[PDB]
């Protein structure tokens, strides 16, 4: 009987709506009793059964239900999207494609097919697409949120604050109907809302997971209450999709060797395959153990392993970002989780007792931000591995080619053996910064980077261009080696004025809004001698940043891009900027950390939420108070006075070069022990008995 | 990765 399981088909549609999915599986089934060759039952219900996680059989009923009607545009489309979260992804092109060749007017399947060119880099075409979704659908909140992030992603800035207004107005819509938010947690640190509709996105984002693991049925898991079955030590565990050439492991990749075995056992969970990097070699090897989650895919063994592997403290390092399995963290097989360094903002979810941050990336009084429970480190929670990295950076060495610290400069291992077979090198007392003369050897080095050559050799010594790592040491270029040849970095490799001030950000462009540019704009026009050093992320972002600024009155001419470069070279470049610009929507956390440690000041003006203070966290640590601004005002002008003021520029830059070293910020072993005095006082707070409290202190 | 939008035949 078709029509009554019709009349099923759409309550369980309405059911659907009102996320009660359990009851529209129940409710699709029974229209299959009613009608067994029902093929829009088989696709709704391959949905729903998607949603649950079980794509596996949500695969069968698609394909049933287009045995049924091989012209049936829904099921292709729904189909791709399951391929699609199967990592097909020509298989969900395929879907996406021979459902617009059905219907050509297909609204969803634009706006699906539209994500694989967003997720592919083809940001033109996904915007083409969800333009067209939208011009079909002009009521399409997923469409509408995220063709927002692709104009967010090349920086157009067209009708931003009505398109601001029109996305707060369909995340409060949603929010209110209790539909999941279109806006995506790590995207909205860049919109205009409220603190509560972030939280709250986010904790309807956490609770996806549970629909994933009450299929599974598992009963709460039994923690330890003691650490005798681990001799005494306390087993910290810590889940990461990024276990490799990854932001993450270039920040906490020396955590786990540099743990206390007295107190603690590492167990370190990859929910990535490993892509043959020394990142990966060196998390496997310094950890007391080694799991690889990405063989064991279903969170419910997955989950079984790290609870019978007696983990205390299990650390989740994704968030909500890609390859992320919270899942795990949903069926809570520690007693004691916590939100640590991967992602910046709350997980807005029940099972995460903790965040790892610290007083200023999270001062008390915003609490009401976040889910969890403040756990504040000393000085910052943010830390890089730049040191044990990049050691070559400790010191540098410039070419008197007229004394200026950032037009040439020599970085090496063997820089101070090379300076000695030097006879006429002179030094500049600050660490002191040697300074080389414009000698038949200095003409020699010039030449080599004009020229372009790879490198060159004088006193046996090998004279690298910084433009040509990769040919030279690729290891060395990606960051998981050290280069052993001495490096040549001169503002002429990336067309920079050798007279003029250099104003940096190696930021991702989406984390630019028009405000900041306007900032960035007024500090130009007050420094005249001075010019913006940007990165081309996406490419396409840089005719569309150019047209504001030759809008706001400033010549092409005067922001400089550059591609963007291999790790070594992006971190080793960056001694060539005088200042760096944060941007305030959103900081570059682990870009500020890079520009930290080339010696470059960096100007912020840390915002509310936690993604917008993590810049003047790092510097508060670092020292440099004076670089952190209030309101926009005191932004530029603590930046024009860096651009102005040169003998201020001069000890500022000192300050920087001296403080990283001295200072915590890049002490990874002085951060694994305050880290570990931290997961202590959780223990010990658990061991009480007492519930995830503040340990704000 | 992005999200995608399911539809209900009706
Ligand atoms: C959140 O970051 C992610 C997230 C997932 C995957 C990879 C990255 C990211 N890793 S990173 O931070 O260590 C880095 C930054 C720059 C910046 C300027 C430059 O010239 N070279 C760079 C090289 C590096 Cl390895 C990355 O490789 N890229 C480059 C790419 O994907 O083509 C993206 C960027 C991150 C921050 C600024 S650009």
């Amino acid at each position: 009987c078709p029509t009554h399981a019709d009349s099923l088909n759409n309550l369980a549609n309405i059911k659907r709506e009102q996320g009660n999915i359990e009851e529209a599986v129940r409710l699709y089934r029974k229209a299959l009793e009613v009608f067994p060759e029902f093929a829009a039952a088989h696709s709704n219900l391959a949905s729903v059964l998607q949603q649950q996680g079980k794509l596996q059989e949500a695969l069968m009923h698609y394909k049933e239900a287009i045995r049924i009607s091989p012209t049936f545009a829904d099921a292709y489309s729904n189909m791709g999207n399951t391929l699609k979260e199967m990592q097909d992804v020509q298989g969900a092109l395929q879907c996406y494609t021979r459902a617009i060749q059905i219907n050509p007017a297909f609204a969803d399947a634009h706006s699906n097919l539209a994500s694989i060119h967003k997720d592919s880099g083809n940001i033109p075409e996904a915007i083409a697409s969800y333009r067209t979704a939208l011009k079909l659908k002009p009521d399409f909140p997923d469409a509408y949120c995220n063709l927002a992030h692709c104009l967010q992603i090349v920086c157009d800035w067209t009708d931003y604050d009505e398109r601001m207004k029109k996305l707060v107005s369909i995340v409060a819509d949603q929010l209110e109907k209790n539909r999941l938010p279109s806006v995506h947690p790590h995207h909205s640190m860049l919109y205009p809302l409220s603190h509560g509709f972030r939280k709250a996105i986010a904790e309807r984002h956490g609770n996806l997971c549970l629909d994933k693991i009450n299929v599974l049925h598992k009963p709460p898991y039994e923690h330890p209450k003691d650490l005798k079955l681990s001799d005494g030590r306390l087993r910290v565990g810590y889940v990461s999709s990024d276990f490799g050439n990854h932001p993450t492991s270039h920040l906490m990749q020396s955590i786990p060797g540099m743990h206390n075995p007295d107190k603690f056992e590492v167990f370190c969970y990859a929910l990535s395959p490993d892509d043959g990097t020394n990142f990966r070699v060196k998390v496997m090897a310094e950890a007391n153990h080694f799991i690889d989650l990405s063989q064991i895919p279903c969170n419910g063994k997955a989950a079984d392993r790290i609870h019978q592997d007696g983990i205390h403290i299990l650390v989740n390092m994704n968030g909500y970002t890609k390859g992320a399995r919270n899942e795990l963290f949903a069926l809570r097989p520690a007693p004691i989780q916590a939100m640590w360094l991967g992602y910046p903002g709350t997980s807005g979810a029940l099972f995460m007792d903790y965040i790892i941050t610290d007083q200023e990336t999270s001062p008390a009084e915003v609490a009401e931000q976040y889910s969890e429970k403040l756990a504040y480190m000393p000085h910052t929670f943010f830390i890089g591995d730049h040191a044990n990295m990049f050691p070559h950076l400790k010191k540098k060495a410039v070419i008197d080619f007229k004394i200026y610290d950032n037009r040439i400069v020599l970085n090496g291992i063997d820089l101070k053996a090379f300076l000695d077979s030097l006879p006429d090198v002179k030094i500049v007392k600050m660490l002191n910064m040697p300074v080389i003369p414009m000698n038949t050897i200095a003409e020699a080095v010039i030449e080599m980077i004009n020229r372009g050559q790879i490198q060159i050799t004088i006193n046996g010594f090998s004279i690298s261009n910084g433009l040509a790592t990769t040919q030279i040491n690729n290891k060395a270029a990606t960051g998981e080696e050290v280069p052993r040849t001495i490096i040549v970095t001169t503002r002429s490799q990336y067309g920079l004025p050798e007279d003029a001030i250099v104003y940096c950000n190696f930021n991702q462009l989406y984390k630019i809004d028009p405000s900041t540019l306007q900032m960035w704009a007024n500090i130009l026009k007050r420094v005249p001698n001075s010019v913006l050093w940007l990165l081309r992320f996406p490419a396409v972002g840089e005719p569309n940043i150019q047209q504001y600024a030759q809008n706001m009155g400033l010549p092409q001419n005067r922001i400089i891009f550059s591609p963007v470069a291999p790790k070594e070279e992006h971190v080793r470049r960056g001694q060539l900027a005088d200042v760096c610009l944060d941007t305030p929507l959103c900081n570059g956390h682990t870009t500020g950390m890079d520009v930290l440690w080339a010696g470059t000041p960096m100007v912020t003006m840390p915002g509310e939420t936690l993604a917008s203070r993590v810049a003047a966290s790092q510097l508060t640590c670092l020292g440099c108070l004076e670089l952190i601004a209030k309101n926009r005002q005191e932004y530029e002008d603590i930046a024009v006075k860096l651009g102005t003021d040169l003998e201020y520029l001069k000890k500022v830059r000192g300050k920087v070069w001296k403080q990283r070293i001295s200072s915590p910020l890049f002490n990874t072993k002085q951060y694994t022990m305050e880290l570990e005095r931290l997961y202590l006082q959780m223990w010990e707070h658990y061991a009480a008995g007492n519930k995830p409290d503040h340990m704000i202190k | 990765e992005t999200g995608t939008t399911n539809t209900a035949t009706t």
